[PDB]
């Protein structure tokens, strides 16, 4: 009761805009060290062959 | 919406009074989509033949 009798507050009043911000969190991680680490190259076929001695 | 008239009649030069207030009131309705289809014949769309052409 520790306002005035006859005060118009935000207990009473209706139509208050919502606050929502315009930014998402997101800090999940994407790395691929294996991919980043290892080389590179181009398949010509659906078997990839090669050789060892 | 507002009150009713009444008699003010105040006396002068007398210390005021908060006198209540008034509100709003909410009102609200939901979405509703409405649809058509059509599909006509590549032959229908090329002729002149009677009317539709």
């Amino acid at each position: 009761m520790a306002t005035p009798t006859n005060a118009v507050s935000t207990v009473e009043i209706n139509g208050k805009r919502e606050d929502l911000i315009d930014i998402i969190y997101n800090i999940a991680p994407y790395d691929t060290p294996f991919m980043t680490a290892i080389g590179k190259g181009v398949a010509t076929a659906i078997t990839h062959e090669w050789q060892t001695d | 919406e507002l009150r009713q008239p009444g008699k003010n009649t105040r006396v002068e030069g007398e210390d005021a009074t908060i006198k209540a207030g008034s509100f709003t009131t909410m009102l609200n309705n939901f979405c509703q989509i409405s649809d058509e289809t059509l599909q006509v014949t590549g032959t229908a769309d090329k002729v002149k033949k009677a009317g539709r052409k």
